[PDB]
């Protein structure tokens, strides 16, 4: 048996056993990325900040995403819409 | 020094403008070059001198020729250092792709992100022009250093999102080095 | 994929050898046919003669493997103008609607074995004129293609990588073993 | 004898179909059949924007890349009334001269392969590969650089590029002399190139000839001096003019063009100003990535100019520059939207090939092979 | 009322009828490298039918069939007639199996019974165990239970072999 | 040092060439460095913070419709003419 | 040198439109909707 | 000072304006309108009956030696009554100038061939005929120069589709390259790149 | 020397540095030219990268692949970190350059797997959009 | 409803019909040379039947400039058929080969989805 056919991707897609389109994988490997972004962005801890508004750059200046400012007045974790890093105010 | 048939102006240079010489020394010189193959002897000597030159054969694939950090090769999708995929499904690359190879279909993910459900690049349609990496606001899509990706089968060049993500995982060091050494030019 | 083997793991691995079949054949007739097929594939991969079929810009890189830096002549590869004397046809350029019966007739007059290399995005998949009125959507609809070289003007290392991949395909050809198993 | 110099034939450039009627070795009639490489370029330009239709010109005449991008860039800049900076002008001048040498290396190698001497083909294609390495350093592609854009150039020059261009241009002249030691004044090359395809002055004037076909016959028309463009008036050079109008005068004119392009390259490396590469109108040129990732207006202009093209004012223009083949022209007509309404391309090889029916009569078969060898035709721009 | 098997709406018939369309048929043309196989492959590929195309010999004898279909409509699969697992791998995702396996002469590895009788019965029972809806098999016109010789002695073994293979199918 | 023949073959090659031979291939010491410091791109004329308005330097909006030359004389009037300077191409 | 013609012509034979597209296609003349 | 704005050439404006009034005065029968566009280019808008007598005039006059004809361009504008326009671009080497001569032509209405004036019109007038159907009367041979031999239709009209009507594929039953109705594996994605806000107020009332 | 006798002992020390005459024979049979150079790098995959500026540009750096494979080498055995060193993008090997990311999610290098029974084959990545109606439930 | 235009290749409908008969006569004379010089499966009688079918397809037209346009394009195709520039595949494009005949009834179009 081959375990690379029924394995789901990060987009929630899998060919079921009654599908005709699994005949393309009888001679070739189905490429599924094992590095999902959801677990790899849930693995990092949130960043604690004291000021009301913060900025997220995503890394280096010219090599990161465009600069955004996040307001941390609401309690909870605020997620940057570009990189996915979470900020929190104490 | 032969005379000029046409008077050469200041801003121009004339070829085959020399008069044919009629003094007996030049006629005997041209006659001996015709009869005894003197100019053919000079051509043979110039040809034979290139046997002793260094060969320029670069012995592929043990030794590979020069490239550049700006080089356009296999398209690839990068990732953040934290691990989240960089491509925010903003679709400027498909709008700017002149052969329209890129197909993007996007849905909201479970945590609320914008990231794609489908990112396909037809590499049989892609012309390797690099407009997508210039039109990418984040550094998501990129021209990798790889060009040894010839395929046996036509369908294997239809690159999926998982193939581009695997190319980004495989080629991350050289792509990051090229982007570090090239971002201030762009 | 597979992870390429670490040198601690790869030092325990034995040498691959030249033959893709291996020397572990059971019958002496099967072993003799395997070595005869190895010699035949070595003679075929030792000299493939591509045909001077240059349709468009890709061919400007095709002459750049003729060029002294890359030097296709030390790979068995030398251009032949007549289609009878040539092994390979390298579709290097844009196949159009007026170009289709010419390419099909030139391929059909070539003698078998016939390996075809599609050089460039106009050769495979249509490419930058894929939605044109008078461009065939890749040459795979007309001529059967063994190697597809990806780049719009393939670098000449990538075209020669396609040539080495064709040589690995020719070295992997099984004819006499199939005859013994037919 | 009716015969086809078809697309397989190597003296043809791979898509030419010369249906020629032969009485012995002489060519009684020669009808060129073209359009075997017609790809529908003008139908495909109108469905795309200006920066999306820029890489078509790299594929039109594919031994003159930066000249075609320069001609399209001057078309769009003349429609937009946008003046490029001086460093962009000098970079475009230097790369147009590098492009001119690359084109004439291809012409000399193709003509020598058609005549028969196969050695200067490789002898000059090593030098051609060194300039393609220079193109690869400056842009990232060995050809179809997509480097010249409307508004300047796409990227700045990398550091130390001119420190290789100078060493290369110092080494190129000895290779030029080694090519003329085997091609020039060899009696077989003269017998294949002298008094063959004689083009008169009224022939070249009436039949729409341009470039070297004008200057083989004695016409002093060079478009880099009569109508200057992109710092060609700040450089000084001589123009090669032939007398007999045969293949030998055109070959000598092309090698002399390679000689004068070295001193234009020398002047371009000698004076190069320190400044910007693109025009600073951010609505016609993309901004820097630091400004795109930092400021708001540059991000909006990056978003807009990389989704829907810059709004060119409605109007018609016809620009024309000196290609190495001849006169390369763009008749660009814009309707005010982000896409061109019409982009007609004047290729010089089309008008050079249109007189093959009269030139090829009462010539021999090897004469006609040398005529297409000296016509300097590339059928991508002829078939458009 | 003939029922549908899987009712997957990515697997029904769509399109006008060219190469890029799909007619809901997944064909497995056995012996497609032969004389009838070329014409039936081109006829199936001109309508939009995905074919699995199992081949026995070299890839060079079967690589000419990629021009019949569109992208992804032509597959390839290596098999032997005596090996049942490769046939079961070939027909596990199909609904139409076309059997063109035949040979006009006896071979040192395969006799007439090993091609027409045993091989076609093996292919038919593997396709029946794999859930294939329809099977197409080809025979001779003049098949009889006991066909007599006319000129050559030892003849009509081919007709008897095709009749026995048809009966076992 | 450079990869080259002994001086006997050098003088034979220089005699057969007819000129003093210079090497046609690049070397590492005769080329620019591949790794190199980061540059800075100088600003242009409109990167000044003050006195820069777009309408004073607006290239696209200064384009007018073409002038009817027959009507221009009629609405402005209320050595033979040449299309350019004479160039002698002989 | 002028002739007399009706002002309503039918250019469907001299164009490249096949019969299967000229006999059954409906053309909508419309102002496009404002976003 | 404005360095990002292209400065027009005044000596290419005054000479071309005087020559435009000159050619309007010398040929009032054919010339309807002369105009000096932005970019210092002169356009002459002739009647379709005056293709030959205008292009001959600019060929052979002492004050206009437009002896070079670089390109003949056809533009299909289907909104107008006469949909096609034909643009002859002429280069004058003696006076170092350029002119554009534009005329309007319908597909049924023929046009005068300029092959007797300039021999480059032997081929350029074929190309428009291959791409628009503009018939050029009294031509040496008016053939199909660029499209396929069995091609039906003129492709560069705006009423012609981008992907064409038919495609070609090899049929190994007929042993030949046969012609099939068009089915694309991925359709052409038509992008709606329309500007909802006008950006040029100088071209708002340029139509009357 | 004028004649070139001193290149013969360079060939002899090439033979001795190869490991003998048989090892020089199988080095000349495998690597198409015999060269000397300073050993710059060794991969985790077993490749060996040598540099020597005596040769001209394009030939001064070479790879010798891992000795567990013979005749099946190709241009895709070079990993990502040494690809810019072998292609003259940078002049810094990974043993000296620290600009490389060396992150956790970096996948190891793989060769061109096309033509084998493990190559990549594309598929639709989005799930089914239109959900049908099941008479049950 | 009447405009004055420039005639193309004709001045009256009888002259245009006469030149169309010239075109049909030259095509009918060029049929057996087309069958002889091309490697096509169609015979002489099938070629003549196809020529009659393509003429009665354009039987319906009435306008002088349209029928002269048709005569001009027919003479161009004929000149591409006397001098052999068209191939065997270009000659066999008149017969719709490799094309399944689409049904005309509503039931078969309803089952096939057309
Ligand atoms: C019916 C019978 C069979 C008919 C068909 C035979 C096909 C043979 C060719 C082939 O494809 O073989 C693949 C087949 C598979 O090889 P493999 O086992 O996968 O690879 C072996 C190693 O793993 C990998 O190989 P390797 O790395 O060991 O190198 C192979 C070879 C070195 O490679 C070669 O010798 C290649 C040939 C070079 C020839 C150069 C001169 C040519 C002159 C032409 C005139 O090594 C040697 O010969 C041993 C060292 C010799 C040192 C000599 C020093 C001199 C100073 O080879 C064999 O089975 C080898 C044995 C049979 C060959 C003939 C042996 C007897 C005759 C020898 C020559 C007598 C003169
Ligand atoms: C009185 C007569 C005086 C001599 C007259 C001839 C002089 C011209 C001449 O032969 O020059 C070649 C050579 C000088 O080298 P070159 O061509 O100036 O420069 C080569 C580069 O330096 C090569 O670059 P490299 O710096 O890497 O050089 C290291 C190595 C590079 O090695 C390789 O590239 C690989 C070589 C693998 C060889 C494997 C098979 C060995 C079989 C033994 O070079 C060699 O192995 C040199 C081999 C030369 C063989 C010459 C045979 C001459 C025969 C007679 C001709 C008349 O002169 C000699 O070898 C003289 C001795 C000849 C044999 C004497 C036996 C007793
Ligand atoms: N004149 C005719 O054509 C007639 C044919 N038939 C029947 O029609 C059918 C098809 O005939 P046709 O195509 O013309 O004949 P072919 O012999 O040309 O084709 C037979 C096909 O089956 C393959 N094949 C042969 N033997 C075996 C085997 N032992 N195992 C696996 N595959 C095998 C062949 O592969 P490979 O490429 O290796 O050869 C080939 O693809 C046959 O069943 C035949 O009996 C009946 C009456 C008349
Ligand atoms: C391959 C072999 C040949 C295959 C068939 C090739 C066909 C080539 C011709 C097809 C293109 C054409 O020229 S068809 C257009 C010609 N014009 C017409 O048919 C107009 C018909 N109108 C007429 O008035 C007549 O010509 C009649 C009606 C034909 C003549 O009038 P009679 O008095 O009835
Ligand atoms: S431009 Fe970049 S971030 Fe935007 S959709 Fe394309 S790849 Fe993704
Ligand atoms: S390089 Fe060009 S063709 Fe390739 S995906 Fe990017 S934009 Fe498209
Ligand atoms: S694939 Fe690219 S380089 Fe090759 S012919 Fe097409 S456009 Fe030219
Ligand atoms: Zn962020």
């Amino acid at each position: 048996c081959r375990g690379d056919i029924e394995k789901v991707t990060h987009t929630g897609q899998v060919f079921d056993k009654e599908d005709y389109r699994n005949a393309r994988f009888v001679n070739a490997k189905r490429y599924v990325n094992e590095n999902w972004g959801i677990k790899l962005i849930e693995e990092v801890p949130p960043k604690e900040c004291t000021e009301r508004v913060v900025f997220c750059d995503g890394g280096d200046g010219p090599l990161g995403h465009p600069k955004v400012y996040i307001n941390l007045d609401k309690p909870g974790n605020h997620i940057c819409g570009y990189c996915g890093l979470r900020f929190v105010k104490k | 020094e032969p005379k000029d048939i046409v008077e050469v102006p200041k801003g121009y240079v004339y070829v085959n403008n020399k008069e044919l010489s009629m003094e007996f020394a030049d006629i005997t010189d041209r006659a001996a070059s015709t009869m005894f193959f003197g100019e053919l002897l000079r051509g043979f000597a110039v040809t034979l001198a290139h046997i002793f030159k260094e060969p320029a054969t670069i012995n592929y694939p043990f030794e590979k020729g020069p490239l550049s950090p700006r080089f356009r090769g296999e398209h690839a999708l990068r990732r953040y250092p934290s691990g989240e995929e960089r491509c925010i499904a903003c679709k400027l690359c498909e709008a700017i792709c002149p052969a329209q190879a890129i197909t993007i279909e996007a849905e909201e993910r479970a945590d609320g992100s914008r990231r794609t459900t489908r990112y396909d690049i037809d590499m049989t349609k892609c012309i390797y022009c690099g407009f997508c990496q210039e039109a990418c606001p984040v550094d998501a899509i990129v021209e990798g250093p790889n060009f040894e990706f010839s395929t046996e089968t036509h369908e294997e060049l239809l690159y999926n999102k998982e193939k581009l993500l695997c190319n980004g995982d495989k080629w991350e060091s050289e792509i990051a080095s090229n982007l570090q050494a090239d971002h201030l030019y762009r | 994929q597979q992870t390429l083997p670490v040198a601690e793991v790869a030092q325990n691995l034995p040498k691959k050898g030249y033959s893709p079949f291996g020397t572990k054949q059971s019958s002496v007739a099967e072993w003799s046919l395997a070595r005869l097929d190895d010699l035949l594939n070595w003679g075929r991969k030792g000299s493939i003669w591509p045909l001077t079929f240059g349709l468009a810009c890709c061919a400007v890189e095709m002459m750049h493997i003729a060029a002294p830096r890359y030097d296709m002549d030390r790979y068995g590869v030398v251009f032949r103008a007549s289609p009878r004397q040539a092994d390979v046809i390298i579709v290097a350029g844009t196949l159009t609607n007026k170009m289709a019966p010419a390419l099909r007739k030139v391929y059909d007059q070539m003698p078998e074995p016939r390996w075809v290399i599609s050089m460039g995005s106009c050769a495979n998949g249509g490419g930058y004129y894929h939605y044109s009125y008078s461009v065939v959507r890749g040459c795979d609809r007309i001529i059967p293609v063994d190697i597809y070289v990806p780049g719009c003007p393939p670098t000449a290392e990538a075209l020669m990588y396609g040539v080495l991949q064709l040589q690995k395909k020719v070295k992997r050809m099984k004819t006499l073993q199939m005859w013994y198993r037919k | 004898l009716t015969l086809n110099f078809g697309p397989q034939h190597p003296a043809a450039h791979g898509v030419l179909r010369l249906v020629l009627e032969l009485d012995g070795e002489t060519v009684m009639r020669a009808d060129p059949h073209i359009g075997l490489l017609h790809r529908g370029t003008e139908k495909l330009i109108e469905y795309k924007t200006y920066t999306q239709a820029l890489p078509y010109f790299d594929r039109l005449d594919y031994v003159s890349m930066m000249c075609n991008e320069q001609c399209y860039s001057l078309a769009v800049e003349k429609l937009l009334n946008i003046d490029v900076p001086l460093r962009a002008k000098y970079i475009r001048t230097l790369f147009a001269e590098i492009t001119r040498i690359l084109n004439h290396i291809m012409a000399v190698g193709t003509h020598a392969l058609d005549v028969g001497a196969l050695t200067p083909f490789f002898w000059l294609f090593e030098e051609r590969e060194k300039m393609m390495e220079f193109y690869e350093r400056v842009s990232g592609a060995r050809m179809h650089a997509a480097y010249i854009r409307p508004g300047g150039v796409s990227l700045d020059m990398p550091l130390g590029l001119m420190d290789d261009i100078y060493e290369f241009a110092s080494k190129f002249a000895e290779r030029l002399d080694e090519v003329e030691d085997v091609l020039t004044t060899n009696r077989i090359w003269v017998q294949r190139t002298e008094d063959i395809g004689i083009v008169t002055a009224e022939e070249a004037l009436n039949y729409g000839f341009s470039g070297v076909m004008l200057r083989g016959s004695g016409i002093k028309w060079d478009l880099r001096k009569q109508q200057p463009y992109d710092a060609y008036n700040l450089v000084n050079f001589d123009v090669p003019i032939g007398t007999k109008g045969d293949c030998y005068d055109r070959y000598l004119c092309r090698v002399e063009e390679m000689r004068q392009s070295l001193r234009i390259i020398d002047q371009c490396l000698n004076q190069m100003p320190a400044g910007e590469i693109k025009t600073d109108d951010a609505k016609v040129a993309p901004p820097s990535r630091s400004e795109m990732k930092t400021s708001m207006e540059a991000l909006i202009h990056h978003f807009k100019l990389f989704t829907q093209g810059y709004q060119v004012p409605p109007g018609a223009t016809y620009t024309a520059i000196e290609a190495p083949k001849g006169e390369f022209g763009v008749y660009l007509i814009s309707d005010g939207s982000s896409r061109p309404y019409r982009c007609k391309i004047k290729a010089p090889g089309f008008a050079h090939l249109a007189a093959l029916e009269k030139i090829g009569k009462q010539h021999m078969l090897a004469d006609v092979v040398a005529i297409i060898g000296t016509l300097d035709v590339v059928f991508g721009e002829i078939d458009r | 009322p003939r029922p549908l098997k899987t009712t997957n709406p990515a697997a029904m018939k769509r399109g006008t009828g060219g190469r890029s369309s799909f007619n809901g048929i997944v064909a497995t043309v056995f012996g497609a490298t032969g004389f009838v196989g070329r014409y039936v492959c081109n006829k199936l590929g001109k309508s939009g039918t995905q074919m699995i195309l199992p081949y026995r010999g070299d890839d060079s004898d079967v690589i000419r069939l990629k021009v019949t279909g569109d992208l992804g409509q032509v597959l390839f699969h290596f098999y032997n007639l005596e090996d049942p697992a490769s046939i079961r791998d070939a027909v596990k995702h199909s609904n139409v199996v076309i059997n063109l396996v035949g040979r006009d002469f006896e071979t040192k590895n395969f006799k007439f019974k090993d091609v027409h009788v045993n091989g076609a019965e093996r292919i038919a029972r593997i396709a029946r165990e794999a859930g294939v809806e329809r099977l197409i098999h080809l025979s001779s016109l003049n098949v009889e239970a006991n066909p007599k010789d006319l000129y050559v002695k030892g003849g009509s073994e081919w007709l008897k072999s095709k009749y026995e293979g048809e009966l076992r199918v | 040092l450079r990869r080259d023949v002994s001086p006997l073959i050098q003088r034979i090659r220089a005699f057969l060439l007819g000129r003093e031979h210079n090497l046609a291939l690049r070397f590492e010491d005769g080329l620019a460095d591949r790794t190199q410091p980061q540059p800075e791109i100088p600003d242009g004329p409109s990167h000044l913070l003050s006195a820069n308005y777009y309408c004073q330097r607006d290239g696209r909006r200064e384009v007018l419709p073409p002038i009817d030359l027959v009507e221009q004389q009629k609405q402005l009037a209320a050595k033979l003419p040449t299309p350019g300077k004479v160039y002698a191409w002989d | 040198g002028k002739i007399t013609v009706p002002t309503a012509v039918n250019l469907s034979p001299i164009s490249g439109v096949p019969e299967e597209h000229i006999r059954e296609r409906r053309v909508r003349i419309h102002i496009p909707p404002k976003n | 000072d404005k360095p990002t704005v292209r400065q027009p050439d005044a000596v290419a404006r005054s000479h071309l304006s005087d020559f435009g009034r000159y050619v309007a005065e010398c040929l009032p029968k054919y010339v309807q309108k002369v105009q000096l566009t932005a970019g210092d280019e002169l356009e002459v808008l002739i009647a379709p009956e005056g293709v030959v007598p205008v292009l001959q005039f600019l060929k052979d006059h002492h004050q206009a030696q437009f002896t070079n004809l670089v390109d003949i361009a056809g533009v299909d504008v289907p909104c107008r009554k006469n949909r096609f326009e034909v643009v002859y671009n002429l280069l004058s080497l003696r006076y170092n100038s350029r002119i554009r001569v534009k005329t309007y032509t319908d597909e049924l209405t023929p046009l005068d061939s300029a092959c007797e004036v300039h021999k480059a019109a032997n081929w350029y007038e074929r190309e428009i005929w291959d791409m628009y159907g503009v018939f050029f009367a009294n031509h040496p041979d008016l053939r199909r120069i660029l499209t396929d031999y069995g091609f039906e239709g003129h492709p560069q009209r705006r009423d012609f589709p981008l992907s064409g009507y038919v495609e070609l594929r090899y049929d190994d039953e007929k042993k030949r390259v046969v012609c099939e109705p068009l089915e694309l594996a991925q359709e052409f994605r038509k992008f709606d790149l329309s500007a909802p806000w006008e950006q040029f107020p100088n071209f708002r009332n340029a139509n009357p | 020397k004028f004649l070139g006798i001193n290149r013969l002992t360079k060939l002899f020390q090439m033979v001795r540095e190869a490991g003998g005459l048989k090892q020089a024979y199988l080095k000349l049979y495998r690597n198409d030219d015999l060269k000397i150079g300073t050993l710059v790098g060794i991969d985790k995959y077993g490749n060996k990268y040598f540099e020597n500026p005596y040769y001209f540009y394009g030939r001064n750096r070479w790879i010798e692949f891992a000795p567990h494979v013979n005749m099946d080498y190709d241009g895709s055995m070079i990993p990502a970190e040494w690809y810019g060193w072998m292609h003259y993008k940078t002049d810094l090997p990974p043993i000296r350059d620290g600009c490389r990311p060396k992150y956790k999610w970096i996948a190891d290098h793989s060769e061109n797997l096309s033509g084998t029974k493990e190559a990549y084959y594309p598929y639709s990545t989005t799930p089914n959009k239109v959900e049908a109606w099941e008479p049950k439930a | 409803a009447v405009q004055q235009v420039r005639p193309i290749l004709s001045v009256d409908r009888e002259e245009a019909r006469k030149r169309a008969l010239n075109l049909y006569k030259a095509w009918y004379r060029q049929i057996p040379y087309i069958v002889m010089d091309y490697d096509i499966p169609m015979t002489v009688e099938q070629c003549r039947d196809k020529l009659r079918e393509e003429f009665v397809k354009h039987r319906n037209v009435t306008d002088i400039r349209v029928i002269d346009m048709l005569v001009i394009k027919g003479q161009m195709e004929l000149k591409e058929s006397v001098e052999i520039w068209k191939q065997k595949g270009h000659i066999m494009r008149y017969w719709k080969e490799s094309q399944d005949p689409k049904p005309t009834d509503f039931l078969s179009k309803f089952i096939q989805g057309v």
